[PDB]
RNA sequence: GUGAACCGGAUUGCCGUCAGGAAAUUAGGUGCGCUUAGCAGUAUUCCCCACGCUGUGGG
């Protein structure tokens, strides 16, 4: 609602949610830890988390740090993924 | 347990090219490839979504791997340390039973991210052998559980009362 | 140390010393009690010199 | 006053340190196995090192 | 009233108390064999040392010929089984002979463990034995904490360097003294995604998140490193994060 | 000194690649938003001049701003393209800057100026929504058989004609009836698109819904003709029909 | 798709699955060693110039 | 204060030293994704503010 179903690195239309740290987790959340994505860049976020050795404390899109590398992922999402459930 | 006998039901119903682009994807993690990640998303989240007993990330994506280069069939009571120990008993006891128990052995000293490697040396063991089922269901709720003593413990003497018979 | 030095010749050179002056010794080696894993990310040498600064900072704010 | 010294040694892979069966020195530190090198073969190889000829002054002999 | 102090203190591998055939000292506990470290062995290393020599001082604190001291120690039970370990060791003849080998040729003992140390004071008795000067009594429970937080067992150290300090004191001003060594009847296993020592914690604060529910406490880890409970809830009183501080709150407490 | 650029969208290419500029244009709010945040606020530069947290419209300033719908230029590359402006100055490296896929050509931007005479030739392109308003019988359910109150539902219905008249000249009609109120007059205009366009609108625990947008857009060119100068500087950057601030309003400036 | 000729159901095929193709610029290397075939055949000089020759030819000339 | 109170098992040390896993090997034979389509010749366009209700301030 805040976000205006918009992405936070891009800007895109958001249609999902990512996690920024899991100390509560599995029904409780609470609306400060959470980042509204769109689809292309939720899956990215993903495929860059899974064995960065992430523990917790998630890839944050708020931060200059974490922000660089994600284009560059997102540059190849679009690339060879078929369209095509 | 609902979850895991599922995903061996996904991962033996894969095609051909699909444990292809598995098999290609064998040696690294997921981030660098992308229809290894799609895959894995698709064989995963709504499976994930469906059932609290979903085996963990790393594991999955291990045993999916594995099954896409070894390719045996899902059979109940045929996990490693039965089938490797019953070939333990066919081997020159003072050098060459020594070398292959070595290699069983380092299982226990890996954490997940490695574990692949001497897993896939000694299920190419297995395979030059002509072994055709394994416990798939098994190897992955002991694989999964790998946080404990117990079945490390339980493991091991499997492969003990596999030897002395 | 001369071991299977001539087999295995490794000869390399330590990436981090800390020299420090106390009256009481000080074993760092509780910053290692959780074993280090790899990550995509940087190396060993570097998360080991990481989770040593960590134990530092630790025992310098507390001890 | 005490001098202390903590180092982070990288090392390619070697045999070090040997026990009676002819295997890397092994240790339990927080639950987990350690490779271990032995203190009293870096003794050594301190005292026998290029950076001690001028300074070695001691034999630990029997005969 | 009685000071209660449980400390958990992972050593690396070394040798501090050595029974007659050289092993570490091993006690029973759990049903499992565990890594021991005398009593008196933890009380000389705490005595006669220049980091706690800094109506006498430490004749009450630990007795010397009816005293009947204020302070005394468990024997430092281990919080996993135990893992005695061989080091073979030579020593050179570094004279060139047409042999090999001089020294005794022989073997080691050692062990790496986490021991769970209990110190009881009474406080009265204390100020008894010392003729009320209630102010040294609060300078020498003072001094006790920080010798006994930077203080180890002096044993074989000159080969095995094990100079680690404490990860956890609880401090408590409970009633009766109570022993927290039955929250180790389980050994401790390590897992991948937590150390032997933030476990050895979690048991301990699972432990004292029982008897309350069928008094305070004072944790101390450096920092914060390990806190006392993962959650919210009323288990510590006060979590604090260095030592003179913790040393602060304690005698502020008292007097 | 009107501020008149060109956004560039490629539209084209491999089926196979998920173009995220294709969706971007495939709905009005999308632009909308994006175009809107092309003019920032002057106290989030000088807080985050990185384009990197959660925006929020009332820290964002309100203009009436505009823009253009276009494409192909031909040359073998069908290219869409967007026209721009509005009274006061754009950034387009601040607004792209994570959205390098959204384009297919970096952005250009000059300096024009727009100058009118009396009685002097024009050539335009201009886009107004068919909007009639009427009183209606409100026609619900629907379930088998028709269902109506006496109340008469207020709404702008779309234009339709007599059943002995061509969409083209009753469009050219409506432009003729519009010129003398809004200070021109033409001879001839043709009609070139007639269709319908498609939107949907999010709005404030809550959710979020979909509503259909409607509009009868209707885009026209060629050949205008005025009759005073002082008639058409209110014009431009303002609008001249309906759905103003939905991109339904440029003055093309082209005299020939 | 392998379609079935008999139209005797519905509209379905046969057998459905994936084949894997490539196309690539392969760089290929070969090594003859001469005094080692000269040995080999017992010292037929001419029958080592003609396996030679061959060799040449069938490496280009067969896919 | 209870066979209890006071109470170290102390220190002296390189396993070391020799080593190619080595020679041999086509993954082949079989295969249509395919059958339907105006981005637009209109009859409610989802609306908040406003005209004697058909102009007017725009989401
Ligand atoms: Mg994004």
């Amino acid at each position: 609602v805040m976000d205006h179903a918009a992405c936070m690195v891009c800007k895109a239309p958001a249609t999902t949610v990512q996690h920024v740290n899991y100390r509560r987790a599995g029904g409780k959340e609470i609306p400060e830890d959470l980042r509204a994505l769109c689809r292309l860049c939720h899956d990215a976020c993903t495929m860059l988390e899974y064995g960065s050795g992430m523990t917790t404390n998630r890839i944050d899109p708020c931060d200059p740090i974490w922000r660089e590398r994600i284009l560059a992922k997102r540059k190849e999402i679009v690339e060879f993924r078929s369209r095509g459930r | 347990n609902r979850g895991t006998v599922d995903f061996i039901a996904s991962l033996e119903n894969l095609k051909e090219g699909d444990l292809g682009i598995l098999r290609k994807l064998r040696g690294a993690r997921l981030d660098e490839k992308l229809p290894g990640f799609d895959l894995f998303s698709a064989l995963w989240w709504p499976l994930r979504q469906k059932n609290q007993r979903a085996p963990k990330r790393e594991v999955a994506w291990l045993i999916a791997k594995l099954f896409a280069e070894f390719r045996f069939e899902q059979r109940e009571g045929a996990t490693l340390p039965i089938l490797m120990g019953g070939i333990c008993r066919k081997l020159e006891p003072k050098k060459e039973l020594p070398r292959v128990l070595a290699r069983f052995d380092q299982l226990a000293s890996l954490d997940i991210m490695q574990m692949e490697e001497p897993l896939s040396v000694i299920m190419g063991i297995l395979r030059k052998h002509q072994q055709v089922c394994l416990d798939w269901v098994g190897l992955t709720d002991v694989l999964s559980f790998w946080e404990q003593e117990p079945v490390k413990r339980e493991w091991s003497d499997s492969f003990i009362k596999a030897y002395k018979i | 140390p001369s071991g299977k030095q001539n087999s295995f010749a490794a000869h390399n050179y330590p990436d981090g010393i800390l020299v420090e002056f106390k009256n009481s010794p000080i074993s760092y080696a509780n910053a290692f009690v959780r074993p280090v894993s790899v990550v995509k990310e940087s190396d060993l040498v570097e998360q080991s010199i990481g989770q040593l600064s960590n134990y530092v900072n630790d025992i310098r704010l507390g001890y | 006053m005490l001098i202390e010294i903590h180092m982070i040694q990288n090392h390619s892979p070697a045999n070090l340190n040997r026990d009676d069966l002819g295997a890397p020195k092994t240790c339990y530190f927080g639950g987990v196995l350690r490779s271990r090198i032995s203190s009293q073969c870096i003794k050594r190889s301190i005292r026998t090192s290029n950076d001690f000829k001028a300074l070695l002054g001691g034999v630990r002999t029997r005969r | 009233m009685l000071i209660e102090i449980h400390m958990i203190q992972n050593h690396s591998p070394a040798n501090l108390n050595r029974d007659d055939l050289g092993a570490p000292k091993t006690c029973y506990f759990g049903g499992v064999l565990r890594s021991r470290i005398s009593s008196q062995c933890i009380k000389r290393s705490i005595r006669t040392s220049n980091d706690f020599k800094a109506l006498a001082p430490d004749i009450a604190l630990c007795g010397r010929m009816t005293v009947e001291a204020a302070l005394q120690v468990a024997h430092a039970i281990s919080t996993h089984i135990a893992r005695p370990e061989i080091d073979y060791f030579v020593a050179a003849d570094d004279v060139p002979g047409e042999d090999a080998g001089a020294g005794h040729i022989g073997e080691s003992m050692f062990a790496s463990a986490c021991f769970y140390k209990y110190f009881s004071i009474d406080w009265e008795q204390l100020v008894k034995n010392l003729k009320g000067d209630t102010n040294l009594a609060a300078h020498t429970v003072g001094a006790f904490l920080l010798a006994a937080a930077k203080t180890n067992p002096s044993g074989k150290q000159n080969s095995f360097a094990a100079h680690n300090y404490p990860d956890g004191i609880l401090v408590e001003f409970k009633n009766s003294p109570i022993s927290y060594a039955n929250a180790f009847v389980r050994p401790v296993s390590v897992v991948k995604e937590s150390d032997l020592v933030e476990q050895s914690i979690g048991q301990l604060s699972n432990y004292v998140n029982d008897i309350r529910l069928g008094v305070i406490g004072f944790w101390f880890s450096p920092n914060n490193r390990y806190p006392l409970g993962y959650k919210h809830s009323k288990l510590a009183s006060r979590n604090i994060g260095n030592l003179n501080e913790l040393v602060g709150a304690v005698l502020d407490y008292i007097g | 000194m009107i501020y008149l650029s060109r956004l560039l969208i490629d539209t084209g290419g491999n089926p196979d690649r998920p173009r995220p500029g294709r969706k971007w244009l495939d709905n009005i709010y999308n632009v909308h938003r994006r175009l809107s945040m092309a003019f920032p606020s002057g106290l989030r530069r000088e807080q985050d001049p990185h384009f990197l947290k959660p925006f929020s419209p009332n820290d964002f300033q309100k203009t009436p701003f505009l823009f253009r719908v276009d494409n192909n230029i031909d040359g073998n590359d069908k290219r869409a393209i967007i026209i721009v402006q509005s009274v006061l100055e754009p950034d387009w490296d601040y607004c792209f800057q994570n959205a390098l896929d959204f384009l297919a050509a970096p952005p250009e931007t000059k300096e024009y100026n727009p100058e009118f005479k009396a009685g002097q030739l024009l050539r335009f392109r201009l886009r107004v929504n068919a909007s009639v308003r009427r009183h209606i019988p409100e026609m619900v359910q629907q379930d088998g058989q028709t269902i109506e109150t006496g109340k008469i539902l207020h709404k702008r219905v779309s234009l339709t004609w007599d059943a002995s008249s061509t969409p083209d000249q009753a469009l050219a009609d409506w432009l003729a009836a519009k010129s003398p109120k809004l200070g021109f007059t033409l001879q001839r205009c043709e009609l070139l698109q007639l269709g319908w366009v498609y939107g949907s609108k999010p709005e404030p625990w809550r959710e979020h819904k979909y509503n259909p947008l409607r509009f009868r857009a209707a885009l026209l060119e060629g050949v205008l003709e005025v009759d005073d100068p002082k008639l058409f500087l209110k014009t431009l950057s303002s609008g001249i029909g309906k759905a103003k601030s939905f991109g339904f309003g440029l003055l093309s400036v082209l005299p020939i």
